[PDB]
């Protein structure tokens, strides 16, 4: 099994996809002001 | 038959002006027949007098260019003309000029080669190379010229004093950058069916890591031609501007559309985040690594 | 006896060559050497067998261009009448005189043959063909695209090239630096023709529009542009219409 | 369990990397 | 590599040699052989050598013409102590690289110390090779040890300044 750590190895996980949906809703509303015109 | 001598009509600037590709067609003074002479000096003179013109890429009356040569190809000039020897020298004439004869094909490759890489299509580091190959040239003919001169006055002059001195002093340069030349041209005809040229140094100097003459050589010339590339990243480093607009440098910056110019100066985190770029192909194992 | 001597039976061609080689180099007709259509070919003559005719088709590439540059600098010494390309020119005679000194010098030592010869004018090749593209299109271009694409070669790798590219462009852009040099200091326009990114307009009758900058004629070694405009505009407001001469 | 993730984790590392491709290729196409 | 660019200087000595004996205008067979008889030695001993060029690696070729530099004969020992300094400067080269940077050039196996990257820990990364040691090394033991503690020193502290 896998060793169990004081550091939350889920929450961290989760905040990385987190922040990797803001960039990628960033990036998509960026591109959609580009396209437009 | 009159002769003329004509003008020819990223631009190449070094191109031949005037018309080069023209071949006779039979000898404007018929000399006599080679077969007629026996004597062995007047062999070997006569093919001295022929040699001399040959060394520099010329047709003699004794040494003509092989029918698979096609001025028109720009392969076959890169790769200079091949030569044939009329079948009644003899022997040991004829194969000692069979070893020279290689010296002319080299020199009228790298002529042609000038006269094609030698633009600004093809970056900086392939220009300061054509530098290198014409200050080369300059140098050969100082060697040629002298052998022109103990011909003209020293008696005791012979065939194997010619094959011996362009042995020993002119061979190992000349073959280093015919050799460059031609692999430059088979992986440049490659891409189309500029920083490279490192790479076929590099590539190039394993082979003579042990020689000492060779590598001091190859050593020379990668330090000379890599300066323009050290002078991109020097200023790159210090200053942050780039300068030099062949699209050389690793570092690309790319110019914001017009169409697109108000929408990127409002999200200026994207113009400074996605339009400067690291070109991999022209990278070198130095900075082959994610964190440099 | 030499080598030379013992082939002089069987080898038959025209020391002579070298005597009227000088003045066909220099770009004038020669008692074995003819030029034709208006300076744009030569004819190698008779009795100038295979190898030594073409060892001269390399050699004579320096005469008939060089005959072609001096007829463009004799053509157009003064008649062009932009400043750009009258300094371009200016620039060219002066290569030009360097030029023909080289080839007295190397006539001046008796050459041996014709191989010292062409090895010592080689260096030449690069500086003369450079001469004659660039001239070549002295006329489609205008006075600021010329000044542009000159400007272009400044960054050639080759230091042949790139030296006698920076070298030219030095006195090719002298002229552009004095009429921005005219509109700073005092604020007044020179240039007759469009070759400057500020302008006027007779036909507005006030005076914030009269002045109009050109944003695509802006150089790029040129630098506060937008604070040249400035000035030039607040000098002439102030020396014509306040009347302020004295500050 | 945490495969999961990891494995949503690089499906959406390709997907940004997808949509950066694409601004690139819009920008060399307008220019 | 070096060994063929020693052989090309003695044969171009030897083609000067030649023209050197034919320029004076040799009266018989006896003077041309009796010109040239100096080099029996230098050519057989150089036509021997190059003959392994192939079966012998590179480190046994090292080690098989060092032997020679024992020769009694002056000719024979002078013609292969001349090769050897340099067939034997790049191994001094490999040498420099590994004392002063801290690093390995060899990617043939000719030198005694080598890596190996299925290893998961530094120290035992490199090691040494004692039946490589060359004779005409010294203090090899604190090559290695100095070799070691650079690439250490270099990158795991990365302490680049000193």
């Amino acid at each position: 099994n896998i060793a169990t750590t004081t550091k939350s190895r889920e929450e961290e996980l989760n905040k990385r996809i987190v922040n990797y949906k803001i960039q990628l809703k960033l990036m998509k509303n960026f591109l959609q002001e580009l396209i437009d015109r | 038959s009159p002769d003329y001598v004509s003008l020819r009509e990223n631009l190449d600037i070094m191109s031949s002006c005037i018309v080069d590709s023209v071949i006779y067609k039979s000898q404007k003074i018929a000399g006599p027949l080679l077969s007629q002479i026996s004597n062995l000096n007047i062999q070997q003179a006569l093919i001295i007098r022929e040699l001399l013109f040959t060394l520099l890429g010329h047709e003699g009356h004794y040494i003509q260019y092989s029918k698979r040569y096609d001025p028109t190809s720009q392969i076959s000039r890169i790769e200079g003309p091949d030569y044939k020897i009329a079948k009644n020298l003899d022997i040991s004439l004829k194969v000692i000029t069979k070893k020279l004869v290689k010296f002319g094909k080299f020199y009228s490759g790298l002529k042609s080669f000038i006269q094609v890489f030698d633009n600004n299509k093809f970056g900086k580091i392939v220009q300061k190379f054509c530098s290198e190959v014409r200050k080369f040239l300059s140098s050969y003919q100082q060697v040629l010229i002298n052998v022109e001169h103990e011909f003209k006055f020293n008696k005791n002059f012979n065939l194997n004093m010619l094959d011996s001195l362009l042995h020993q002093e002119i061979s190992n340069e000349m073959t280093h950058l015919y050799q460059i030349g031609i692999e430059i041209s088979r992986i440049t005809e490659e891409r189309q069916k500029g920083g490279l040229l490192l790479q076929v140094i590099q590539e190039r100097m394993v082979y003579y890591k042990g020689d000492p003459t060779s590598l001091d050589f190859l050593t020379q010339l990668f330090d000379i031609v890599s300066s323009d590339y050290i002078g991109m990243l020097n200023q790159w480093l210090l200053e942050g501007v780039i300068n030099d607009p062949f699209d050389e440098f690793m570092i690309r910056e790319k110019r914001v559309p017009d169409s697109f110019m108000e929408i990127f100066q409002s999200k200026s985190e994207y113009y400074w985040n996605e339009l400067f770029l690291i070109k991999i192909d022209g990278l070198l194992n130095q900075f082959q690594n994610s964190t440099i | 006896l030499t080598l030379s001597q013992l082939i002089e039976p069987y080898y038959d061609t025209l020391q002579t060559i070298l005597t009227y080689l000088p003045y066909t180099m220099l770009g004038s007709d020669s008692k074995i050497f003819t030029f034709s259509n208006n300076y744009t070919r030569l004819e190698i003559p008779k009795d100038i067998n295979n190898s030594f005719s073409s060892l001269l088709r390399e050699v004579f590439e320096f005469a008939i261009l060089y005959k072609q540059l001096a007829i463009v600098v004799d053509r157009y010494k003064g008649t062009l009448v932009s400043a750009i390309k009258t300094a371009y020119i200016a620039i060219l005679e002066a290569q030009l005189n360097k030029y023909v000194n080289d080839i007295n010098n190397i006539f001046n030592n008796k050459p041996n043959s014709i191989l010292v010869v062409y090895n010592s004018i080689f260096p030449w090749i690069s500086i003369l063909r450079f001469l004659y593209r660039v001239s070549n299109r002295l006329n489609r271009l205008d006075g600021y695209e010329f000044l542009t694409f000159i400007y272009s070669f400044t960054n050639h790798g080759d230091p042949k090239i790139r030296g006698i590219a920076v070298t030219a462009f030095t006195e090719v852009v002298k002229p552009y630096y004095n009429i921005v040099e005219h509109w700073i200091v005092k604020g007044e326009l020179i240039d007759n023709n469009n070759e400057f990114f500020i302008i006027f307009d007779q036909e507005q009758n006030e005076f914030n529009s009269i002045i109009k900058l050109l944003p695509k004629k802006i150089p790029a070694f040129i630098k506060s542009s937008d604070k040249i405009f400035q000035i030039g505009k607040t000098l002439i407001f102030l020396n014509k219409y306040c009347r302020e001469l004295k500050w």
